[PDB]
DNA sequence: TATAATCGATCTTTGCCGGGAG
DNA sequence: CTCCCGGCAAATTGTCCG
């Protein structure tokens, strides 16, 4: 049990800062959208980099 | 015959009847300008 | 808080860089 | 050494989105 729990707890820090990096996307219940991590946040075309901070 | 001048055109022009339509796209639609108005909550941008 | 109950359930583009196997 | 194979990262802009 707290190897299960452990194990758990590193997927729910994975999905906090890289969410579907590895293993299935945390999704909200009844919804097929992964959630909103960190990186996704900081990355891509909708990303704080190319969306607020090189034009805006 | 040049309506401002009176005289002609200096070539025959083509006239006829056409069929054109107005489009949905409409300025009054369009137009707009903001000095400061809404921004956004994270990234206090304006608005789109 | 008391019969007993003991292993889960969906699936269909191109370019680059690292790795294991032959 | 030399080479596929898989895993990961990319894929135009404003408007709009009723």
């Amino acid at each position: 049990i707290i190897r299960n729990e452990k194990r758990m707890l590193q997927e729910a820090v994975d999905a906090l800062l890289d969410n579907g990096r590895r293993g299935a996307p945390v999704t909200n219940p009844g919804s097929d959208r992964p959630l909103r991590s960190l990186t996704d946040i900081l990355s891509g075309k909708q990303g704080r980099f190319r969306q607020n901070l090189l034009g805006k | 015959y040049d309506g401002r001048t009176g005289e002609p055109i200096e070539g025959p022009i083509v006239v006829g009847q056409m069929f054109i339509m107005k489009l949905y796209h409409m300025v009054e639609d369009k137009m707009h300008a903001r000095s400061t108005g809404p921004y956004s909550l994270i990234t206090q941008q304006p608005l789109g």
